[PDB]
């Protein structure tokens, strides 16, 4: 992943809204934590989420370098997420950008 | 045929009522964290009619 | 004042009210019940259309009830034709407010039934079906008695005997060992014994989610 | 009283159930004695219904007798219990539509 690409600024927009309740949420929480494992130490990441209001799953509020540690905060905050409420792509992309 | 059609249409209305009520009670409530083996859910109307028919034939 | 309302039913609008019933059936078909309060645009529009349908039903309620009276209008198939609006009016009286409220929506599924009220060639066949149903209540009583007797016998015999399951003996994980657990019975009892590396010990697994066992009396029925 | 028994049963609950069982089998045995008084056994065993009730009564009383042992402390055949429910079938005969249809 170092030779194959240049440093990134990832920003995962998990969709924790009502319609992902159930199995779709178990795959989102798994797949997010399976994507934070493709981040080096010289590329940043944050994990937002939106259910008619876009917030952060973690306590970071900006990009956080994806160290061995910063990832653990994000992985452990993604795993403790729950589906609820309507889905709003406008307010959740206006938070990512 | 005027009476076969009437009987079948009344049956169809019974199935429609017990499928609208099916969506009202069990709409989207079948999401269990187990693998999605619930093919016969009540989610939308065509998938509710198949489930009500499957119950009907038992 | 009552004369115009009375001559309204002379005009064949009953077709338009039946078309309102059909439009209500179609408005209910398109409504997708998303799992946890989620919704799309279509479900948002259908609520405004639903306020429209409550309006067009309450109006005809006034018209048909003033021209036939409080003691004669309900004295027909029309009872639910009012009942259905009454509670659904309450739905508005609660929907703007916000609980147990969303489930109250279920009443609106009885509106298709009002359709068989409109056309008589279906009312006659429905009455035929119900009239044929009436003689079977003796069979229904016999089946009720059979269920009662056999549930009581099951209670006498199968009284909570379906819980000891085949857990793993090594003891680290107390999840039942088998992929599809089946109620076992430890030694000194009959039935099935576990394999070479497990223990048939109590718990709660037995049957599926404890829904189909014989413990209680409402489980036995 | 045959219907309330439920897995997860209180120790006092079983005792109350047994007291009620003794009371009810006693009333049915009193029925039996009174009916035998009303007409001698030569006039009793004509009706199959009374024979059926006699079997139910004797099974219940023998079960009460065998309850003397304590296989499970308040902390062995079960067959004669099943007579107690079976008496309910007699109640079914009250209706005449049911009686004629099944007959
Ligand atoms: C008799 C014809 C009935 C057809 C449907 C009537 C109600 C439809 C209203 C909403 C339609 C869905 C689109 C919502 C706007 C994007
Ligand atoms: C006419 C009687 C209706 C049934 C209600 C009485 C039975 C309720 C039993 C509850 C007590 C269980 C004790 C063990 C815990
Ligand atoms: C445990 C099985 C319960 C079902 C019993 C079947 C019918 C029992 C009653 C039969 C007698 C009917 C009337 C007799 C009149 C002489
Ligand atoms: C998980 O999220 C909920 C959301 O309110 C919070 O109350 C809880 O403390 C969180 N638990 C952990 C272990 O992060």
């Amino acid at each position: 992943i170092q030779g194959a690409a240049s440093p990134k600024d990832m920003l995962i927009l998990v969709d924790v809204s009502g319609s992902v309740s159930g199995l779709t949420l178990k795959l989102i929480r798994t797949s997010v934590s399976e994507m934070l494992e493709t981040l080096s130490d010289d590329d940043f990441v944050n994990v937002a989420s939106f259910n008619s209001n876009a917030q952060d799953v973690s306590c970071f509020q900006h990009l956080v370098q994806a160290n061995v540690r910063n990832k653990k905060v994000l992985k452990d905050a993604v795993n403790n997420i729950t589906a609820k409420g309507i889905t709003d792509y406008k307010k959740g992309f206006s938070f990512a950008f | 045929v005027r009476s076969i059609a009437s009987l079948l249409l009344l049956l169809f209305l019974f199935i429609i009522i017990f499928s609208l009520l099916g969506m009202q009670l069990f709409g989207g409530k079948f999401n269990f964290d187990e693998m999605q083996t619930r093919r016969s859910t009540f989610d939308n109307f065509p998938q509710s009619l198949l489930t009500v028919f499957q119950i009907l034939t038992g | 004042r009552r004369a115009c309302i009375s001559i309204v039913e002379w005009k064949p609008f009953e077709i338009i009210i039946l078309l309102t019933i059909f439009a209500n059936c179609v408005a209910l078909a398109i409504y997708i019940p998303f799992p946890e309060d989620d919704s799309n645009a279509t479900n948002s529009n259908l609520e405004r259309v639903e306020y429209l349908f409550l309006i067009i039903f309450t109006v005809e309620a006034f018209l048909k009830v003033i021209a036939y009276g409080l003691l004669f209008h309900p004295n027909a198939y029309l009872r639910n034709g009012w009942n259905l609006l009454d509670f659904i009016i309450v739905v508005v009286g609660l929907f703007s407010a916000i609980f147990d409220v969303k489930a109250l929506r279920a009443f609106r599924v009885l509106r298709p039934l009002r359709l068989v009220s409109g056309v008589p060639s279906l009312q006659v066949v429905l009455n035929s079906i119900i009239k044929a149903m009436v003689p079977l209540l003796h069979i229904a009583l016999l089946v009720l008695f059979v269920i009662i007797i056999y549930a009581i016998i099951g209670l006498e015999l199968f009284m909570g005997k379906m819980h000891k399951t085949c857990y793993n003996q090594e003891g680290i994980a107390d999840v039942p060992a088998e992929d599809d657990p089946s109620p076992c019975a430890l030694e000194t009892g009959h039935g099935r014994q576990c394999q070479n590396g497990t223990v048939c010990k109590p718990g709660w697994d037995g049957p599926k989610h404890g829904i189909t066992n014989f413990d209680n009396f409402a489980f036995a029925m | 009283c045959l219907a309330m028994q439920h897995y997860g049963q209180s120790c006092l609950f079983k005792i109350a159930m047994n007291i009620l069982n003794m009371l009810f089998t006693g009333l049915f045995t009193v029925e039996m004695i009174l009916k035998l008084i009303a007409f001698k056994p030569k006039g009793y065993f004509s009706d199959p219904w009374n024979v059926f009730d006699f079997l139910i009564v004797i099974g219940s009383i023998i079960d009460v007798i065998l309850s003397e042992v304590n296989p499970a402390e308040h902390t062995s055949i079960t067959f004669f219990r099943l007579f107690r429910v079976m008496r309910l079938v007699k109640l079914l005969s009250r209706g005449e539509g049911i009686r004629t249809l099944l007959w």
